[PDB]
RNA sequence: ACCUCUGCUUCUGCU
RNA sequence: AGUAGUAACAAGAG
RNA sequence: AAUG
């Protein structure tokens, strides 16, 4: 036994004194003290300690007992331990001879149970055996550092949760009070005490990776395309800044990561096919080619039942029967009728905050799903109606009931919050601020159902009205129906209505419309799983930055021929198929206007031979969409030209830009950060040619800025001049120039 | 009450901003013009450029540096057994006696059937190294009651001069020769297309480092280190000989063992990490000290004999001198590899950066040259007064070369000398970019990058090549002026 | 006759996409030699010389000359000013407040509800720290146990309860002592007869018994700060001084710096305590957000900015009136708690060094005069610098060899409360409702300021005024390293914005290397760098491979551990051979065992065994994974999970790589120099604890994983444990009827 | 004591 | 000597 | 959408 053993040693350490007043004086806190105290110190340069102590005789320290016995004191003239014992350890010193010693001559050790108790590691390993690589393309690639997990795990579980667990499998008998993880992770802990059965490995290893295949590591990368953990665990092999490598794992991938990444691929087909001609057609062509890491996208539109609205459109435009049902959170919903719409609105929120909600217009009705609890719910906007709920477990009823009084978006749930709710990221990204009200609701609501406002029940002999305890009571919160009856949730599906148009809406057998193209959402997010486009000119389903990149390269390399046929060609140069891809990133409110501004400046350099050939490059793709003017006949003045996604992405008209950037001097091109030698391409006298010329539209240079026309004029005051009138305009920062219009 | 104490405050405490022009951007040191001062002596460890190695084919194996440098002197039995010194330069404070009998020490210890380097400690091998002088150590109320024990003025560096050799070291390393000095290991095979990216890639970038001069005084210097750092924490009472090789593959796979010297080992009991071992060099070479005899007044010559390389006639001198180091050079020596990364990396990534432009990979197109693309070309010298352009692994082995002057050549004087001009380069930068920078203080700016000015050759040369570059930006940028021409 | 300029490739390239070659990190990073002394001395007269202006007065606690710039007269020159008014700094953070409603109670709410869990095994974990018993640098856990048994002394038993707080209530009344007993070592000589010469042997045995100090003594040693130079420190000529504190100001800059934390991350303008990509992310999007701002016409521009002198010019006396502002709805006990790190760093007292040493040449003598006896020796003894400095030092010059320093924060320990202070005068926007708008970022002593304005003279209008705001709070922006360019591209924290953030692959070039932990470890960390500079730092394919390459041949060169079927020699290669001609499987071995390089690209992230074991002899890998190899011994989980890397700019970082604990996890030996100075019973005294701990976590085995909670002895707990174990061996028939006897007599023993 | 220890182990006081 | 650079090492201790 |  080895209790005897302890209890000898015990009455072995209490004749040593100084030992005895340790043990009578340090408490079990102070413990964590005292096991550091040491005579060594943190070495500031351990690199050069290591090259140092290398060269020594003997440079390590040996665990004192009857296995360094084994290795003996020299080996063949080679001494390999020496009997000058160890201040730490009080173990002999070694030389790093006794370690290949002891990995060629040793005693050979029982290593059952090894794999076992590395099995992440191993099915790290097997992960990159079984799987397969695709192509690799070299482009442009937008990173974006987003907060990922690096291994995937066994379970995710909390760390205090993860500590229970771990002192459950490994040592019950000092696990101290129960939790209730015990009752949900008994499965958990059943199999891995059968799995680390009779291992001899040491339990501070086994707790080290049971820890390491339970508790979460999520840390800021640079993503772009796939962010599952399977994919992280290969981000340094994935894509780089410019380039990318088609890469599919082993195992097998989850359903909703496949959700997840089928709707990312459904919406960006959406934005991608809307500003297009016959977007429809477009629509196949490119949903057919549409892989899903290992799958084509048709499969997992007809294998999973979720998908919001851009799915339904290309489940119907593919041929497939329609899933209406959405999933927020964990409340799982399938409309019956009613058409809402996204709106942002400023909400003045409960604990005293603005925040830009996006809130419906219409009137809905739902069939509402939680865990085993099953209900019928109806809404309008910002108003929680009616919710007739089927009787089920009391806690799946409560979390059925918070997430249908978070959906509704319902006044007594926005002022309801009374708490510490961050509704922005440590590194100041949005968080989605309704499933920051649903996280927060699922464990404080008694603000919520203090303020919700009471009423009384009806008292059919059917229904029973509830407390806050989901019993039979009757001080029940306003519109909460519970009747006994069946209500069949998810067996009614059958709407044999695909009958799309052109512009990609769903309209029905009646005649009405239920999804539209102008409904999917603008949040654009990265796919969990890798996602491919098996097609010529993949890069059309890119960020802003690629697509801008990518169309200035194409503008640039075929240059020749655009600008001949520019100025023998009139009106082919504007309606070119190479620029839908352009316009599906300008916002379509501002398109047209963009387009006619674009087309008078390139228009007023052809008419009047002063041409600017960066002028050229930047304004051309923007030509693309038919012009919209003002009521004047006149098109607009603009400064910049801004695009779809973040701040910085915009071209500057006059001076230059983060995407567009030209230097005369080396005569060199910047679009995003890559420099183009635009040298050899350029006219003769381009550097004399006037710049002014070519910045607004309708707007000559007439001569050297003069204090006669007053200061300079902005663009509503240029956009309301007389024709045939000078002003005073400042290009860039040092070339202020005097400017007839027209 | 940020208003009410921003109204009473003086008119005197203010930025004082100056809008910076070209006009404004003096040269940096000029004291490094002036001929008064003397041009900046070889203070780096081994040749570099004036090296000389004793060639000796073998068949890819390794020996013991003992029997390595026995026989590459045994092949020039006329150089290993020459007794007779031909004084050619001597240091001041040297003897040509002691390490003339130092370096038949070395030679008749290196050639003998013994197995053991060591060197017996006599009255020249104690001179060479330094023995006893270090100071006693007495106590304190014991040196209070003295009168003559002051502190020392500490020594400041020297000023000094741009000396030419530097830009000599500069053009001769950066030129390819026939021999690779690299060991590089091996890695694992291939399964993903971005490793045979890297793998194809890899051989284009890695043979113009591999050929050229600089990066096999980069494995001398790191061989040399590693040893020198394993005897000296082998053997610490001891005077070791300690051979200056390196293993080199020509054109057709034949190894050879390069000799390029003898070096002694002092008494290292480095406690410290800033505590010296003293090492004395003996180095042959073939370059004549008396044609610029500015560059060695820390080298004592000798003229040892003649080589017949291929039908011509080189003399052979041989370069004394006594130098230190410490634990941390040591070190740093060991891990100078990395000026293969930093050299690499700013390649690849332009690379990298041609590749997104053009859909395919770019490193044959930047190297050689396709049907398509033209070879990539970067402005990299100074002919007569004029640009001078050249390819890309021309441009990879100047950066390599760069960083293995910094190296070399690095001390605080370096450090304070790029952290203080990498500000004057943005604002350069700024300038370019038409930006319209300002600066508040521009003359503290010029005041703190001069002061690490002393004696450092590279950063002297560094400022040197500043000006001219300088020159060479404001009379490209009379384009940007006539922009608009009203 | 062409001749190479290196700089010719910043006419092509651009610099900050070339700024990789602007680095020299590749060459030695300067050391100091000798003393700091000189460093300590400069520091201490620039502190008093920028505040000279100010009350002067004697403190009636320890008798030194105290200096107080605060509320002093405005500044009438651009020397670095420390006089901060303090209506300016309250009405800056009283916008801070408006700006963020709610912040500084939450704040506090959260720093309070940590102090009330937090443990005196918190004082454990930050790496040298000045011992005021033994007047040294010591390891944390180990100036914290003398502090406690020492306490243990003086009826001050604070660490028996567990909490911080009555261990800080201790530490607060141990200042009110009359005397303080504590364990110091003498030294006792002892005769040897033998047949010698020049008398008998001397044994000076180092033996220890209790000095005791008054109460004066023991208040100006708990407000010391201890003071070395900056060893390796790049981008500097001239080298300077760092501090570190006592244990006794430990628990509260604790507490004061979690407050300042709780508010920088809820700031949108601190660049910390971010770091890595998330800072990245957050800069990156307050650049774009700012840059999508500016008028129609109007002019953005950006200052380049750092701050001179930050250490020494900064107060106490101001970050005091911080902590009674942002703790303003708090209970009074958590405001007498975050009130006492600026109070003990207000009457702070420097430790100088270790002296001057004088030398005679002729002679070839040398001595260490040490800082007591600095003064007792002419002045024309000294060098030129020297003299003038302590001529200087003279009216701040503690007769025991420190000196007063009650201006300026030395070194730090507040660097998130003095980026508060920054980001509160970023805050302000405007002075005299002029046309100009500023924002910007603030690391610790970093700034960059954005201001948008109609044209380029009213952008530096705002410059001057956001120059003279500054001046009120004790921010003395430098002006020979700060310099202003329009909005596009700009550096902070040695990062390069240039239309986005550029990579800079040369600053993380030093920590490529061997790391030297084992050579396990190493491998682990080094393929790890590698895939983490492939993804952040902007590495590509070749110089990755190229990277694993050099890696290898440093790992081989370092740890002696060449390929079986080379030809090297050495200690180690005669037994690697011997491996190479035993083994069938030779692609199973190690690298540390003379095995084949198998790492590329695609294998980065697995471990080395795990690559291999399907690969290995039986034998071999029975061998190279023994349970009870006699190479790792007793393992904590963090020396298995973490190492610690120092980067190049910046404290230090811990990183956790993966392995597999073979007989390559060894760990190096004692440094054993200890055996020849006078701590060698401390050698005995780890010896006694050692033991202690090696029976604890005998009884009790979750002790490795779990921090043991609980107020009871380390005796009770474990004559429990043993009685309950010994009851139930025999309800199990695990033991004998007689054993048993034996056991629970031996356990009514003790 | 041509003996022993040490190579990052800190020097307020025993001096 | 020399390394080096605002101060040290060129062995320290018993 | 997250998981601090
Ligand atoms: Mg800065």
């Amino acid at each position: 036994g080895m209790t005897l053993a302890k209890i000898e040693l015990l009455k072995q350490l209490l004749r040593d004194n100084e030992a005895k007043t340790v043990l009578k004086q340090t408490t079990v806190d102070q413990y964590n003290i005292i096991r550091k105290f040491n005579t060594s110190r943190i070495e500031k340069n351990p690199s050069l300690r290591m090259k140092w102590a290398m060269c020594s005789n003997f440079p390590l320290a040996l665990t004192k007992g009857d296995m360094a016995n084994r290795i003996p004191l020299e080996y063949k003239g080679i001494q390999l331990k020496t009997n000058a014992e160890d201040i730490g350890t009080k173990g002999q010193m070694c030389s790093i001879a006794a370690v290949t010693w002891w990995n060629t001559y040793g005693p050979i050790g029982d290593t059952e149970g090894f794999e076992r108790v590395y099995e992440s590691f191993f099915l790290r390993k097997m992960r990159l055996d079984n799987a397969t690589w695709g192509r690799i393309t070299f482009g442009p690639v937008e990173r974006v550092r987003k907060r990922v997990l690096l291994n995937p795990l066994t379970k995710e579980m909390p760390p205090d949760e993860a500590s229970n667990v771990i002192m459950e499998i490994l040592f019950p008998k000092e696990a101290g009070i129960p939790r209730e993880s015990t009752w949900i992770h008994r499965e958990l802990i059943k199999e891995k005490r059968e799995k680390l059965k009779g291992t001899m490995i040491t339990p501070i290893v086994l707790a080290y990776m049971l820890e390491r295949e339970l508790v979460a590591r999520r840390r800021f990368l640079p993503v772009a395309g796939a962010t599952s953990a399977e994919f992280i665990e290969m981000l340094h092999c994935l894509q780089g800044e410019n380039w990318r490598q088609i890469y599919h794992p082993g195992g097998n991938k989850l359903t909703e990561s496949r959700s997840q990444s089928m709707i990312v691929a459904c919406r960006k087909i959406i934005r991608r096919s809307i500003v297009a001609s016959n977007p429809l057609e477009l629509a196949v062509e490119i949903a057919n080619k549409t892989v899903i890491d290992t799958e084509p996208l048709k499969s997992c539109l007809a294998a999973i039942d979720g998908g919001d609205v851009a799915c339904d459109i290309i489940r119907a435009a593919l041929g497939l029967k329609i899933r209406q049902r959405q999933r927020f959170g964990r409340l799982e919903l399938k409309r019956i009728s009613g058409r809402g719409f996204k709106n942002d609105e400023e909400i003045l929120i409960g604990n005293g905050t603005i925040q830009k909600i996006g809130i419906w217009d219409g009137e809905e009705e739902f069939h509402v799903r939680c865990g085993e609890c099953r209900g019928i719910l109806k809404k309008s906007k910002m108003k929680l109606e009616k919710l007739l709920i089927n009787s089920a477990k009391k806690e799946d009823m409560r979390d059925l009931i918070i997430l249908c009084m978070v959906f509704s978006q319902d006044t007594r749930m926005f002022q309801g919050v009374r708490g510490e709710i961050n509704f922005l990221n440590r590194a100041g990204q949005l968080l989605s601020p309704m499933y920051q009200l649903q996280r927060y609701f699922l464990n404080r609501s008694n603000d919520l159902f203090d303020q919700w406002g009471y009423e009384e029940s009806p008292k059919a002999s059917e229904l029973h009205g509830i407390n806050e305890s989901m019993n039979a009571s009757d001080y029940t919160l306003k519109g909460v129906v519970v009747t006994r009856n069946v209500i069949d949730d998810f067996s009614s599906t059958e709407t044999e209505k695909v009958s799309i148009t052109k512009n990609l809406s769903l309209i029905k057998r009646t005649g009405e419309v239920i999804m539209g193209a102008n409904d999917v959402s603008e949040l654009e997010s990265q796919a969990q799983l890798m996602i491919t486009y098996d097609t010529p000119k993949m890069w059309e389903m890119g960020t802003t930055k690629e697509l801008v990149q990518n169309t200035y390269q194409w503008v640039l390399k075929n240059l020749v021929t655009l600008k001949a046929q520019f100025l023998l060609g009139k009106e082919d140069m504007f309606q070119w198929d190479a620029f839908e891809a352009f316009e599906s990133i300008i916002p379509q409110k501002m398109a047209g206007q963009y387009s006619g501004f674009a087309r008078a400046v390139l228009k007023q350099m052809r008419d009047q031979e002063v041409m600017k050939t960066d002028q050229f490059i930047k304004l051309l793709p923007f030509c693309f969409s038919p012009p919209k003017l003002r009521s004047n006949g006149e098109p607009y003045q603009f400064l910049k030209l801004v695009l779809k996604g973040g701040g910085e992405n915009f071209i500057e008209v006059r001076k230059g830009s983060p995407l567009f950037s030209y230097n005369p001097q080396t005569e060199v091109l910047t679009i995003c950060g890559r420099m183009m030698s635009l040298k050899g391409k350029i006219e003769d006298e381009e550097r004399n040619r006037s710049m002014g010329n070519a910045v607004l539209a309708g707007f000559l240079v007439s001569g050297k800025y003069d204090p006669d026309l007053g200061d300079f004029k902005t663009i509503e005051e240029l956009e309301k001049l007389k024709p045939g009138e000078k002003a005073n305009i400042l290009l860039y920062q040092g070339k202020p120039v005097k400017v007839v219009k027209r | 009450a940020i208003e009410r104490n921003l109204a009473r405050m003086s008119p005197l405490v203010s930025v004082t901003p100056k809008k910076l022009t070209w006009e404004d951007l003096r040269p940096i040191g000029p004291h490094i013009y002036n001929h008064e001062l003397p041009e900046v002596p070889y203070n780096a460890f081994l040749l570099m450029s004036d090296e000389l190695g004793l060639a000796n084919m073998t068949e890819g194996k390794s020996k013991k540096p003992k029997t390595l440098a026995k026989e590459c002197l045994e092949k020039y039995s006329t150089l290993r057994d020459q007794t007779d010194p031909i004084l050619i330069m001597k240091s001041e404070k040297a003897n040509e006696n002691f390490l003339w009998k130092l370096w038949r020490d070395c030679v008749n210890t290196i050639s003998n059937e013994e197995m053991s380097n060591e060197l017996q400690k006599t009255n020249y091998a104690k001179w060479a190294t330094g023995d006893g002088l270090t100071y006693q150590k007495i106590m304190k109320e014991v040196a209070i009651d003295d009168e003559t024990m002051c502190q020392e003025e500490p020594k400041i560096p020297n000023k000094c001069r741009v000396a030419a050799w530097v830009q000599t070291e500069m053009n001769l390393l950066s030129t390819l020769t026939s021999k690779r000095a690299l060991d590089l290991p091996e890695i694992g095979p291939d399964v993903a297309p971005v490793e045979h990216v890297g793998s194809e890639r890899r051989k284009y970038f890695v043979n113009e480092i591999n050929y050229c001069k600089a990066s096999t005084v980069m494995m001398k210097y790191v061989l040399f280190h590693t040893s020198l750092l394993n005897e000296s924490n082998a053997s610490m009472g001891k005077y070791k000989v300690i051979p200056i090789t390196n293993r080199v593959v020509n054109e057709k796979g034949e190894s050879f063992d390069m000799l390029y010297g003898l070096a002694v080992k002092g008494q290292s009991h480095l406690r410290g990490d800033t505590d010296v071992v003293t090492v004395v060099t003996f180095e042959f070479s073939s370059t004549d000290p008396r044609v610029d005899s500015g560059k060695w007044p820390k080298y004592t010559v000798f003229r040892i004999g003649s080589l017949f390389v291929s039908g011509r006639e080189k003399s052979v001198y041989l370069y004394c001198r006594v130098n230190g180091t410490n634990k941390i050079q040591m070190k740093w020596g060991m891990e100078a590899r990395r000026c293969l990364l930093q050299s690499m990396q700013q390649m690849e990534a332009i690379v990298e950066q041609e590749s997104s432009i053009q859909g395919y990979d770019m490193t044959k197109a930047c190297f050689k040259g396709d049907r398509v693309n033209s070879p990539k070309t970067f402005s990299i010298g100074t002919q007569e007064g004029k640009l001078v352009k050249g390819s890309f692994g021309k441009a990879l082995r100047v950066i390599f070369t760069k960083c293995l002057m910094h190296y070399v050549f690095g001390n605080a004087q370096l450090e304070g000398f790029s952290a203080e001009s990498r500000r004057l380069l943005l604002l350069i930068q700024a300038l370019k970019d038409r930006k319209g920078p300002w600066v508040f203080d521009l003359e503290g700016m010029y005041s703190g990058i001069e002061e690490c000015i002393s004696n450092n050759p590279w950063v002297i040369q560094s400022a040197y090549w500043f000006n001219e570059w300088l020159g060479f930006e404001k009379e490209g940028s009379k384009v940007l002026e006539s922009v608009d021409e009203i | 006759g062409m001749n190479i300029n290196p700089y010719f490739l910043f006419i092509d390239v651009p610099i900050q996409a070339a700024i990789s070659t602007t680095f020299p990190y590749t060459g030695v990073p300067p050391y100091s030699h000798g003393t700091g002394t000189g460093y300590t001395i400069d520091t201490v007269i620039r502190t008093h010389e920028y505040s000279n202006k100010g009350k002067q007065y004697i403190s009636d606690v320890t008798g030194c000359t105290m200096v107080d710039p605060t509320n002093g007269p405005l500044p009438e020159d651009n020397e670095p000013s420390a006089y901060a008014q303090l209506d300016c700094v309250l009405e800056a953070l009283d916008r801070m407040d408006e700006e963020h409603p709610g912040l500084f109670q939450a704040a506090s709410q959260n720093a309070m509800e940590t102090l009330m869990v937090t443990t005196v095994d918190k004082l454990t974990q930050g790496r040298q720290t000045f011992d005021w018993t033994v007047c040294r640098n010591q390891p944390a856990a180990t100036a914290l146990n003398t502090t406690i048994t020492s306490f243990r002394l003086n009826d001050l038993n604070g660490a028996d309860k567990g909490g911080l707080i009555p261990f800080c209530q201790d530490i607060i009344d141990s200042l009110d002592r009359p005397e303080m007993t504590f364990f110091s070592v003498k030294n006792i000589k002892k005769k040897l007869p033998a047949k010698n010469r020049k008398g008998f042997l001397i044994k000076r045995i180092p033996m220890k018994v209790k000095d005791k100090i008054t109460k004066v003594e023991y208040i100006k040693r708990a407000l010391s700060l201890n003071t070395m130079t900056k060893d390796a420190e790049r981008g500097k000529l001239k080298r300077r001084a760092i501090a570190t504190a006592g244990i006794q100001i430990r628990g509260f800059v604790l507490v004061v710096e979690n407050l300042a934390k709780n508010i920088c991350e809820n700031l949108e303008q601190s660049g910390l305590p971010v770091g890595g990509n998330e800072k990245k992310a957050k800069l990156s999007n307050a650049v774009a957000k700012m840059l999508s701002n500016c008028p129609p016409g109007g002019i953005s521009m950006t200052v380049t900015g750092d701050n001179t002198k930050w250490n020494e010019c900064l107060n106490p006396r101001i970050f005091l009136a911080m902590t009674e502002r942002i703790t303003r709805d708090s209970p009074i006990w958590f405001r007498d708690f975050c009130s006492i790190a600026p109070v003990l760093f207000s009457n702070k007292i420097a430790r100088l060094g270790k002296g001057f040493m004088i030398t005679s040449k002729t002679k070839r003598l040398k001595a260490q005069i040490p800082c007591p006896d600095l003064f007792s020796i002419p002045l024309e003894r000294y060098n030129e610098e020297t003299r003038a400095k302590l001529k200087k030092l003279k009216p701040f010059f503690n007769e025991e060899g420190t000196a007063s320093l009650s201006p300026g924060m030395m070194m730090g320990m507040f660097n998130m409360l003095s980026t508060v202070l920054g980001v509160a005068a970023l805050g302000i926007k405007n002075i005299g409702n002029k046309e100009y708008l500023w924002d910007g970022l603030q690391s610790s002593d970093d700034f960059a300021l954005f201001v948008n304005a109609k044209d380029e003279e009213t952008c530096m209008e705002g410059i001057n005024d956001f120059y003279r705001t500054c001046k009120l709070l004790g921010i003395n922006m430098s002006k020979k390293k700060s310099y202003c360019n329009e909005t596009g591209m700009f550096e902070f924290t040695s990062m390069f914005y240039r239309d986005g953030f550029v990579s800079n692959f040369a600053m993380e070039l030093p920590s490529f290397g061997v790391a030297g932990v084992n050579e396990s470890a190493d491998m682990a960390i080094g393929m790890t760098i590698i895939k983490n500079n492939m993804i952040n730092n902007g590495m590509g394919p070749a110089t990755a491979q190229t990277a694993i390459q050099l890696f290898i041949a440093d790992y081989r060169y370092t740890y002696k551990c060449h390929r079986g079927d080379s030809k090297v020699e050495g200690k180690r290669m005669k037994i690697i051979k011997e491996l190479w001609e035993n083994t069938k499987g030779r692609d199973g071995l190690l690298v540390a065992d003379g095995g084949p390089n198998i790492y590329n690209l695609r294998n980065l992230h697995i471990p080395e065994i795990v690559l291999k074991y399907n690969l290995m002899d039986p034998e071999y890998k029975g061998r190279l994974l023994h349970p009870q190899n006699p190479f790792v011994g007793h393992l904590s989980i963090e020396g298995i999970k973490e190492a610690d890397i120092t980067p190049a700019h910046g404290p230090v970082k811990k990183m956790d790589y993966d392995a597999v604990s073979g007989t390559h996890s060894w760990r190096t030996k004692r440094n054993r120099s200890i055996l020849n100075t006078d701590q060698r019973n401390m050698i005995l005294e780890e010896q006694c604890y050692a033991k202690c701990c090696n029976l604890f976590e005998a009884c009790f085995n979750s002790a490795s994983y779990r921090k043991p909670v609980g107020q009871h002895s380390m005796l009770e707990a474990m004559a429990h444990r043993l009685r309950m174990d010994a009851r139930l061996d025999y309800e199990s028939g695990r033991m004998s009827k007689d054993d048993f006897e034996k056991a629970m007599a031996h356990l009514g023993e003790i």
